[PDB]
């Protein structure tokens, strides 16, 4: 008797269940939802395949070899999926598990996928919810936003990459949505800073709160950084659906021509 | 030096920079293991790595870090160290530090607390001096009562009239009169500033000699009654009271005189009950008579330059007396051999006040170490910072030769192959007295550098040849680089073609006057026509190194390319002055006559600081009237402070200094219409 | 000009306090042939320093941080500065010389009001996108994702050198502790800790991230030879008409 299969099924369900009810319930009250409902919304129905979901994070230092710190899938899903018929791939961000920092397995996951990618020549899509980098992790970390960064500007200029602020994305993870095509925010429920209103304060000695210090109406009305700014997810998720139905696939492809009345 | 014998297993040195390695290399050779002590800035100095061990002892200020006796001790009895080496300064000549090391166990490698005690004021040193049976200046001696003892006093010593500071001197209370009223007066001013002084207020009344020579002996003693004395040291060339320019043997002295000159100051050290090494000064006029003038009971810093005529070590001499074994040398085993001449490198601008401190960090530093008889005792190194807390000393250089003229041919050669950049020297003024006709001749006196530059040093003054050999390597300078900003690599797409020229006509602009000068290439030999003279220049025209080697009709030079711009101005180094020459071509320097001259905002009615440190007292307010020839305000830095002239009249709009800042060299100071 | 002078004023350059400024274009002036520089833009921006110089006789491109302006943070200004000065010097075959001495981004409202995300984005594209042999030396702090911004190792440099007086971390020692031993409540041994283990580049170096660690009175020495088998690097990359820079 092997007890290989009951395993199998208790990842599963952490997986889906990510850390806690209780981490749902607080996404959830703030109008918020998760990256697989997400995902489901954003993909046609029955036509998502996930990659790499048995993955674990590798972390040796300040007591996370235990299993209370330990979870399935490393707060990132990635994988895909077809909108109207024509391929794409996707990856989102999940703020349960540590906030959605950056971790090795994180980086490799999203790496991997941009590589497959830029291999089959499809857009990729990039649902960002994060809080920044690992700091346990160490300098492991950073090299991830590294191994992203250089797969962005490879992929730059051959296939379309989108990117949707979801959640308040801070520190060095800011800098992929700026290196893509297309930047689209959700208002009331987004941020994006370089440095929290904390350090504002500490430094410059000026009271500011997270709203107009990175707000979507701020990035939207006068700092130029996001194009587009939506009222909540699903409205964000049905308008991104039609914008990647303008846009072609790859630039060895011509321009899509649809059917006129 | 002999290894075998027992001597201390532990020295520790309370000094920085260039004495502390000398003993730490003297010790080294003695195969004796050494600790250094260092405040925070000398952290990274030279003395600090080559001495096993270091001690912290404070902060930057040398009143809480190399005068600190508390640490000093902390750091002796920490380390185990079982003999301390002063070296000269700071609390080389301290009478309560000698009694705190010698209480516990302590050896201390100098003189003993007495003989600190009777030669460290002025009243007790010449009676005893005089109870020696030495001659001494033929001045009154005792405590001046009023102006009418005073005035009784000047009747009988002479016209001439000297007031000085007792006890501790420095410079300070100095001063002169000659006529009775005008000795009342100076008298009575001098009665002022000692009441104003550190505390004396006791006068000293003297007499002047014409000339003032001034010569040093060399004594050295032991603790069983020894005492020799090595020769003689002409040391003339002074400003501020300060030595420069050092000789060994001293070309106007004979033998009977050195004799005599030896014999009075082993007599006289035989009375203090000196157990160490020292030096005795005299003063010396036109008619070879000596008159005693202090004692120095230290080890001194021109004590190189006697080591290259007798051969001996006077620090490993000196600790072994500390250590307590006799003198093993009889008086007929000194010798003079050879001559030898000592220059002192300060970090200083000679332009301005014979020297005057500055500041920087050492981009580059070379010595000529390849020469023949050549020295170089240094406690800096390629990257080293000078600080504003301690002696701007950079360096000392030593020659030595058969004779008097080959030492000081090897000097002059030697002061040519040195390379400092990174902050400015005095190596012209060395250059220049050098090479001076009076000091050949050898009719030298203290004030040598008041009469040859009444009014400062101006640079070196060249003739004719010696412009017309300046102009002709800048000219061949130029043209090298230019030739050598046409060899590129083959491209085999687009084939260069050099240009094919024969002659180089330029415009050479130097000082406020401009030559035509003609040049054309051989090879590796140039040939220069300079307003109608033939010159020819050869060199290897290695235009990396900082030394170009260079013989122009026959004659050998060394120069120097300082800096170098695209807009045709280059600093060149020749004969030890940077001169700055703007080259250009015919077509270019006759367009530049259509230029429109760039006005220049700064006519006088400013007053820069010229020199960095921490101002200690302002006389002037804004708002205030200045007058001619009156100090603003003094700034004190490098062990001196330093006051400011005037010369134009005007009303002060503002005041940038206050007590206690600090300010940077070349800052706006005081602003005045 | 031999291409193994060395220069040992450059041991001591970089002060031991971590609240010290020092000059950048000393080491330039010292590491580059004759000492002779042409710099771009010397008036404007001066947190940076861009400019030409020549390595055994070969031209080169210099950009490297300034912490004696603004502690050497990087802000609106100086990223477009580097970032058209990297361009230029890819599009034209110039191998690329960098000295590393970054804290972060300049924080601040009008930095953010600005768009300090594109031009940090521009820079860090011109950086990455670059096909020219790089070297990177590493004089004192690389901290954040301003380290990847100065090219890294991990943005195809090909070699990276760090000085023993370097350190590479996340973030400061305050700001780690304060987000890790949180319910500890005590920062006394956490900092010391912390201090001891990470505030120096072994972490970097035990991973491979920085090749080796060099003593500065070597480092002209180390670059030279680089640049001798460098010279002929070539890479291959996807095709496209033009990429999309974020202007
Ligand atoms: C490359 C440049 C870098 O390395 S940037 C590193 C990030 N520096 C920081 O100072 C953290 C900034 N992040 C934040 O302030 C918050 O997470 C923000 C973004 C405001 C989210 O808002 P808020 O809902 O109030 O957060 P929260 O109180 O619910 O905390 C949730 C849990 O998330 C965690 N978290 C967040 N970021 C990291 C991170 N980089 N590394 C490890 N953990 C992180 C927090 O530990 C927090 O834990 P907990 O559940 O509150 O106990
Ligand atoms: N009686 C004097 N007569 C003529 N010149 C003197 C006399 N005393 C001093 N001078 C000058 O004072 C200067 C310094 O004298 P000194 O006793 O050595 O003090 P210090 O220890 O500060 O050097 C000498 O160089 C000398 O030129
Ligand atoms: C300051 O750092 C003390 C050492 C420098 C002065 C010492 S002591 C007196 C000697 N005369 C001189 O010019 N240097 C020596
Ligand atoms: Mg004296």
């Amino acid at each position: 008797a092997t007890s290989v299969n009951e395993r199998i099924e208790n990842k599963r369900r952490t997986a889906l269940l990510g850390g806690g009810q209780r981490r749902i319930d607080a996404q959830h009250k703030r109008g918020k939802l998760t990256a697989r409902e997400r995902i489901s919304l954003l993909l046609d129905p029955g036509s998502f395949v996930e990659s790499d979901m048995f993955v674990e994070h590798r972390c040796a230092d300040f007591g996370m070899a235990a299993d209370k710190n330990k979870f399935p899938g490393d707060s990132v899903v990635t994988g895909r999926g077809r909108i109207n018929g024509r391929l794409v791939y996707v990856f989102s961000q999940d703020f349960t598990v540590f906030g959605g920092s950056l971790s090795g397995a994180h980086a490799q996951k999203i790496c991997k996928i941009m590589d497959q990618a830029i291999t089959v020549g499809a857009p990729v899509i990039g649902l960002n919810d994060s809080g920044g980098a690992r700091i346990q992790e160490g300098v492991e970390s950073l090299a991830g936003y590294a191994d992203i960064f250089l797969r962005n500007v490879t992929a730059s200029g051959v296939i379309p990459q989108i990117s949707l602020i979801m959640g308040p994305c801070a520190g060095g993870a800011v800098y992929s949505p700026a290196l893509t095509d297309f930047t689209f925010m959700v208002k009331d429920t987004s941020y994006l800073f370089i440095t929290g209103p904390d350090v504002v304060k500490s430094v410059t000695n000026e009271d500011v709160t997270q709203e107009e210090l990175g707000g979507a109406k701020t990035h939207t009305t006068m700092s130029g950084v996001a194009h587009r700014a939506f009222e909540n997810d699903v409205d964000a998720l049905c308008n991104l659906r039609d914008f990647f139905n303008y846009l072609p696939l790859s630039s060895q492809d011509p321009a899509p021509v649809r059917e006129c009345h | 030096y002999d290894p075998n014998e027992k001597t201390f297993d532990k020295i520790l040195v309370a000094n920085r920079g260039e004495i502390a390695c000398r003993v730490i290399r003297t010790c080294k050779k003695m195969g004796i293991k050494t600790v250094a002590i260092h405040s925070d800035v000398d952290a990274s100095s030279v003395h600090v790595k080559m001495a096993d061990e270091a001690v912290c002892v404070g902060p930057a200020p040398t009143s809480k870090s190399y005068l600190n006796m508390d640490a000093i001790m902390e750091a002796i009895k920490k380390t185990r160290a079982q003999a301390v080496h002063p070296g000269y300064g700071f609390l080389s000549e301290n009478k309560e530090f000698a009694r705190c090391l010698a209480a516990e166990d302590v050896v201390f490698i100098g003189p003993d607390t007495h003989a600190i005690q009777a030669m460290g004021d002025k009243i007790e040193s010449k009676l005893l001096a005089k109870k020696a049976e030495v001659n001494t200046i033929p001045g009154f001696d005792g405590v001046v009562k009023d102006a009418e003892e005073a005035v009784r006093i000047a009747r009988e010593i002479g016209y001439p009239v000297m007031i000085k500071a007792s006890a501790g001197g420095g410079g300070k209370g100095m001063r002169i009169a000659w006529d009775d009223e005008e000795t009342r007066d100076g008298f009575r001013l001098s009665s002022q500033e000692a009441a104003s002084s550190f505390g004396d207020d006791r006068l000293l009344i003297e007499k002047f000699i014409d000339n003032p020579r001034h010569i040093e002996i060399q004594v050295l003693g032991d603790k069983h009654g020894n005492a020799l004395w090595l020769n003689e040291r002409e040391c003339s060339i002074q400003r501020r009271n300060q030595k420069v320019v050092e000789e060994a043997p001293s070309i106007f002295l004979d033998a009977e005189t050195r004799r005599a000159m030896g014999e009075q100051a082993v007599a006289l050290a035989r009375a203090v009950k000196y157990s160490s090494a020292g030096t005795v000064e005299f003063l010396v006029d036109s008619k070879k008579n000596f008159y005693f003038l202090e004692m120095n009971t230290r080890l001194q810093v021109e004590h190189p330059v006697t080591e290259c005529i007798t051969g001996l070590d006077l620090v490993q001499e000196m600790i072994r007396v500390a250590k307590g074994y006799p003198l093993r040398h009889k008086q007929a085993d000194i010798r003079i051999n050879g001559w030898a001449v000592e220059c002192r490198v300060y970090a200083e601008d000679p332009y301005k006040s014979f020297g005057l401190p500055s500041i920087g960090r050492l981009s580059q530093y070379q010595e000529p170490l390849h020469l023949p008889g050549v020295r170089v005792d240094s406690g800096i190194q390629p990257g080293s910072d000078i600080s504003i807390y301690y002696d701007p000393m950079i360096s000392k250089l030593i020659t030595y030769g058969s004779d008097r003229t080959e030492a000081l041919k090897r000097m002059a050669d030697a002061l040519d192959n040195y390379v400092i950049r990174g902050v400015t020297h005095n190596i012209a003024l060395l250059r220049e007295v050098i090479i001076n006709s009076r000091f050949v001749k050898g009719d030298i006196s203290t004030k040598f550098l008041s009469d040859v530059y009444p009014d400062g040093f101006k640079g070196h003054m060249l003739t004719k040849s010696e412009k017309n050999q300046l102009l002709a390597i800048a000219s061949s300078l130029f043209v090298a680089f230019q030739l050598r900003a046409q060899h590129f690599q083959e491209n085999s797409r687009m084939p260069v073609i050099k240009p094919d020229i024969a002659n180089w006509e330029l415009s050479v602009k130097l000082h406020d006057k401009v030559h035509t000068v003609v040049a054309s290439n051989n090879g590796s030999v140039f040939s220069v026509e300079v307003d109608g003279s033939k010159l020819n220049v050869t060199s290897t025209w290695n235009l990396a190194s900082p030394l170009l080697s260079v013989s122009v009709d026959g004659t050998q030079r060394t120069v120097q390319c300082l800096s170098r711009e695209a807009g045709g101005n280059m600093s060149i180094q020749f004969l030890g002055t940077v001169y700055k020459v703007n080259i250009l071509t015919r077509l270019a320097a006759e367009l530049n006559k259509f230029m429109l001259e760039k006005v220049t905002e700064d006519t006088s009615s400013v007053l820069r600081s010229p020199m960095p440190g921490v101002v200690v007292a302002v006389s002037v307010k804004p708002g205030d009237a200045v007058a001619e020839g009156q100090e603003i305000c003094v700034i004190e830095a490098m062990k001196m402070q330093n006051s400011m002239t005037a010369g134009k009249t005007g009303t002060v709009k503002s005041v940038h200094c206050q007590a206690g800042d600090t300010v940077g060299e070349g800052d706006l100071l005081v602003e005045l219409e | 000009d031999p291409s193994d002078r060395l220069v040992p004023e450059l041991d001591t350059i970089v002060p031991l306090e971590s609240t010290k400024a020092y000059n950048m274009v000393d080491i330039i002036h010292s590491v580059v042939d004759e000492r002779e520089f042409f710099e771009i833009m010397p008036n404007y921006a001066k947190n940076i320093i861009v400019g030409f110089a020549r390595m055994n006789g070969r031209t080169v491109g210099i950009v490297g941080n300034q912490p004696k302006v603004a502690s050497g943070c990087l802000d609106i200004n100086s990223s477009v500065k580097g970032a058209r000065f990297v361009r230029f010097c890819d599009a034209f075959n110039i191998p690329l010389i960098t000295f590393v001495d970054v804290p972060g981004f300049l924080p601040g409202t009008a930095q953010e009001y600005g768009g300090i995300i594109r031009h940090g984005a521009k820079l860090l594209y011109a950086f990455a996108e670059a096909t020219v042999p790089k070297v990177t030396v590493i004089t004192r702090k690389a901290y954040g994702g301003a380290y990847d911004v100065m090219s890294s190792k991990h943005l195809c440099g090909d070699t990276n050198y760090a000085w023993p007086t370097a350190e590479i971390a996340v973030m400061g020692a305050k700001g780690a502790v304060e987000i890790i031993f949180k319910g500890h409540e005590n920062v006394e041994a956490a900092q010391a800790e912390y201090i001891e283990k990470f505030a120096n580049p072994f972490p970097a170096a035990v991973r491979g991230f920085v090749d080796d660690i060099i003593q500065p009175s070597s480092t002209r020495a180390r670059i030279c030879c680089d640049l001798d088998v460098l010279a002929s690097k070539k890479v291959q990359r996807p095709w496209r008409k033009h990429a999309n820079i974020p202007l």
